[PDB]
């Protein structure tokens, strides 16, 4: 049986737009049926990076196992529960992608995040995260204390260091993804504008799919 | 189904292993194996999830691993308060998918001292007698290990019917309780000189007696 | 965060078993969690019934999918299980849980459990008889079905020294249990000891006064 | 010799109708010199009377069951039948048929052998049969079934001497298990074939097992 | 209803009586009292009917009387073969009438020599083993009196779960039988040097052992 | 609740006429409702002795307990299962009164009966029996081997010695012979003594007078 994304896109599904709650957990699929211009995509406006590349990989995946890799409950020094926007509604209330976390400052301070995760699963791990490009300097301090920030992500086969490009929603968000090979580790470091991973996907079944 | 042994045992301080083996459509297919602990009187509690990731309050000594179609919970530094039932969990991709559980494994801790039965015996109440019924109640408490035989005696000669005996149950303090009930008629109760409850535990027989 | 199961204790076969979970703190809205039912049959082993997400999307156990329904009550901080066409196979301790959105679902927080016996044997309430007497005194809670039975002393005012023994299952399929409490000999006396027996499936509610023999 | 035999389903769903027949040999279900009766024995050992039937079609039922019981004859097969409607767990019992004198305290002279009937609505489950390999002892393990009973024979009944079929255990899961052992000469262990035949009628299990060293 | 004691006992050669008391609408109304004998594995059999009228094959030693609301079965010259359950029956004139029975009385004969457990222990079969199950079977036959405790051992260390044991049942020759079942995993069976079945009967323990 | 005899008579009921199977066992009654000329009476032709007197006794009885006092299975030397007649049909088949037994010779011999019953039932016992007056000498020998026979019955308060009166009467229900029936009340601890070498309709069942008080026949 196919995976029939409805008005949801691959990005919407994989990031977990609250509009895509039908696909919070998805059984094994044969192939994927996506629409041409799906209504429910990126919650918050922006770009999903290497989208075509990822869609291509999906043509070889038949099922994901979603795991929790950074518990929301483990952000001691950052606010992890008020990162919501009326662009991403759930039951008509401000929400956000379910698989990632919009970290905001706690008590006018955003300590440097230096987090790291070793893939002790026996399979390839698909990991998505993001960076927020804010409107203005005011928005920038209101959300993160630090006016000059960066996103830093790295594996054996990845080196990302991004600086947010500041200039219903007038800011943007970039999303990114990588595949973490078994026994490799991923390292996150940021002092603002970081959309952290909460859930990730083990690539559990392969063989032939396709996007339609 | 996942298959675990009904029981494993160890002495305080050493290591015990609980295997959990499945098939090509769950653990062999690559899905995580979670573990739950159920203490004797209570609901289960999450012990390990994902790939050896412990919730807060689970000590270092609890550890899960996984290889091929089989998974493993290890307990090092066995403490007596670890005597509980352990259940392994995973996902099975048959038929739109299912959460799947083992049948549970009971861990027994071995370095434990014999405790002798406290025995309380009650004669029938007057209210029951005037209802033309009669019941002697023999109550056995706080003994270890949990194996007893109960013999009812009427004027020292065995009575071999109307007896109803529990099998011993583990309590909160890792000792056992048990009870036996003898049904009599009121004239039988009033006719003999006395009745005795004989409880035999680890080579010692304890007798209590009541009379009209 | 506390979860509490409740519902009938005895259900007739072919009818619909029904349970609700009463939730406190961060309620069945959210959308960050699964709201789930599990169960534990005689001769243990955990069994999954299903998950529900606040959006109304659900994932049931394939052995039961056609009989199960799990629905929320956002305006009451409940969610409910509804299992139709029950049989003796559905006899179990049922638990509710709050779970992570992982595909191998992570049952983080569990309820306390509630026994449900599917039987078609008619319920039978207990006869309560005093076990007359530091001294020990108690109550015989005789010939009932099904489990469970709560016993308290002096309306809960007396808890120290109370031991309620596990029930026996007689050859007839009826249960008996005893609850004993140990008290000072000296108060036996001037202090009144009443035991309160409660068997919800038979709407039995009995007080018994316990004194020494006369 | 007058012989009586009960037969019928072993497992009955609740609210359905329990149905049993008694097959009579060595006397007809005629004439009218006798009552043709059903009794039963619940767990909670008590004997309980169900009813008497007379060949004329007149009946006397237990007033606690009158509305649910039916006892009818089938003269052209020398049977008579019990038909008990709307059963519940309360009707689980060993049922007996009997031929009785016409005394008002009725005299149950000749009894059948007994037939267990479990009213449950739990699905039947058939046994797994495993050889217990070894003068020597050998046998069959009849594992994890529901409900009772299970009949075991050896070499289709050719071997009865030295055979002991143990009572079943009732596991915590609610399934039964039993073993049957037969004690044999070591010298024939050997050249003699030992087959055990297991029968569990509610699940239609019919299994032969060869038992070897 | 008629009321009998659950059990009576006597020594071989002496006399025992089983009372049966009813009320004004049965025995007290003057109706006869019948008696039936039930041997352990078999159907009941008519013992006495009318006013002490014995069917052929019933000895003189069995005798019935009746006075007021109670009736009495007397068994003189007690023999071990009298060990059975005895039921009294009568007619009750309530509601168009009913045949009415007692709950049975078990006659125990007291002068009986101790018989020791015969214990046969069996390892799991090859067939069960390749189905990834295992069961040790311990059979206890021909002991008196009918009280045993069974303990399973693995390399001399007790195993306290996965055990399923019967309570003793009377055989046709007045001795008792019982059986115990130990559930194992195949890897458990193949791991230890041996498993042992320990049977304790009247203060003496007999151990049988099997090995892979 | 009353005892409604339908087309059955008191004689038909107490003797156990196969047409009266509705009354094989009768619960306690207040009074008895009998018709004027009931269809089902003495199926085998004859007479019921002291009938009016028995009916009067019944006006003081509220219930009977039927007991077996002579097992049919205890006639070692007599045939007790082929005394049946097309006068007494059961389902259109030859039968006979259920409470009494028409004993016939077995193996061409009818030994003298010397039977006795002591009333150990603690209550007054109603006992019925009969004598068969056969058609002719031939039938007498066909049934009993002996041409010269008698019935002898006695209790403390009864002494009966009857002889069958052989001659062929007009047919009633196919039958040209007759039967006389008799009854007595056997007090607790008394004995009844039976003796015959032919033509004896023996008791099988008898009735304990268990309940008394006000009844009536209507
Ligand atoms: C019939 O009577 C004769 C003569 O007394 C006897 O020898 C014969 O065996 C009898 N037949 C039977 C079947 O009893
Ligand atoms: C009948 O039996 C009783 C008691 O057994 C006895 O005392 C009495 O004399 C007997 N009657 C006759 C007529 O023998």
């Amino acid at each position: 049986k196919p995976l029939i994304l409805r008005d949801c896109s691959v990005a919407g599904w994989l990031l977990g737009n609250p509009m895509c709650d039908e696909f919070i957990n998805v059984p094994e699929w044969s192939y994927i049926v996506e629409k041409a211009n799906p209504a429910n995509d990126l919650c918050y406006p922006g770009n999903f990076n290497d989208y075509e590349e990822l869609k291509h990989l999906l043509s070889r995946i038949n099922h994901f196992e979603k795991i929790q890799i950074i518990p929301k409950s483990s952000w001691s020094d950052h606010e992890a529960s008020s990162g919501v926007s009326s662009a991403c509604p759930y039951q008509g209330t401000p929400s956000f992608f379910r698989n990632v976390v919009w970290l905001i400052k706690k008590n006018n301070t955003y300590p440097t995040i230096k987090r790291s995760y070793n893939n002790t699963n026996q399979e390839d791990l698909l990991i998505l995260w993001g960076i927020h490009h804010s409107n203005d300097a005011a928005e920038q301090t209101k959300l993160y204390q630090n006016p000059t920030t960066y996103i830093s992500v790295g594996t054996s086969t990845l080196n990302q260091r991004l600086v947010p490009k500041i200039a219903g929603q007038s800011g943007r968000m970039d999303f990114f993804w990588t595949i973490l090979k078994p026994n490799d580790a991923i390292n996150f470091e940021s002092n603002g504008n970081f959309i952290a991973p909460e859930y990730a996907y083990k690539i559990v079944k392969k063989g032939d799919s396709a996007i339609v | 189904a996942l298959t675990q042994p009904p029981s494993v045992s160890g002495a305080p301080g050493q290591r015990v292993t609980i295997p959990c083996t499945g098939g090509s459509s769950n653990i062999g297919a690559g899905y995580s194996v979670h573990w739950y602990q159920q203490l004797p009187g209570t609901a289960p509690k999450l012990l390990i999830y994902g790939s050896n990731s412990r919730p807060s309050g689970v000590p270092d000594r609890f550890s899960g691993s996984k290889s091929g179609t089989s998974a493993s919970l290890a307990i090092t530094g066995l403490r007596p308060e670890d005597e509980a039932d352990y259940y392994c969990q995973s996902y099975d991709s048959s038929l739109s998918g299912s959460q799947v559980f083992g049948a549970g494994t009971r861990v027994t801790v071995l370095g434990q001292p014999k405790a002798n039965p406290t025995v309380t015996l009650f004669p029938p109440s007057s209210e029951e007698l005037q209802a033309n019924k009669a019941t002697l109640v023999c109550l056995i408490s706080d003994f270890y290990p949990g194996a007893v035989t109960v013999a009812w005696k009427a004027d020292g000669s065995p009575v071999k019917a109307g007896v109803e005996t529990t099998t011993p149950s583990k309590q909160s303090n890792n000792k056992y309780a048990a009870s036996s009930y003898l049904s009599l008629t009121p004239e039988q109760w009033k006719s003999h000189r006395s009745y005795s409850c004989q409880v035999t535990h680890e080579g010692s027989t304890v007798e209590k007696t009541v009379a009209p | 965060l506390q979860l509490q199961e409740s519902g009938l204790g005895l259900v007739k076969p072919s009818e619909t078993l029904s349970l609700t979970c009463t939730v406190s703190g961060d309620s069945v809205s959210s959308g960050s969690y699964y709201w789930s039912w599990l169960r534990q049959p005689p001769g243990k082993g955990l069994e999954w019934i299903g998950n529900m997400h606040g959006s109304g999307h659900t994932n049931y156990n394939p052995s039961l999918k056609s009989r199960v329904t799990i629905t929320p009550d956002t305006s009451k901080n409940h969610f409910s299980l509804r299992l139709s066409s029950v049989t003796a196979a559905d006899t179990a301790v049922y638990y509710c849980a709050r779970a992570l959105l992982t595909t191998v679902t992570t049952f983080e927080y569990w309820g306390q459990g509630t026994l449900v016996t599917v039987s078609s044997a008619s319920t039978k309430g207990p006869s309560v008889f005093p076990l007359a007497p530091t001294a020990a005194l108690g109550c015989l809670v005789k010939d009932y079905f099904p489990e469970p039975v709560t016993v308290s002393w002096n309306s809960g005012a007396l808890t120290s020294g109370v031991h309620t023994f596990p029930a026996v299952l007689q050859s007839s399929g009826l249960y008996s249990l005893s609850s004993v409490v140990t008290v000072p000999s000296s108060s036996l006396g001037t202090q009144t000891y009443i035991c309160n027996v409660n068997h919800k499936p038979s709407n039995t509610k009995v007080d018994k006064k316990v004194e020494p023999k006369s």
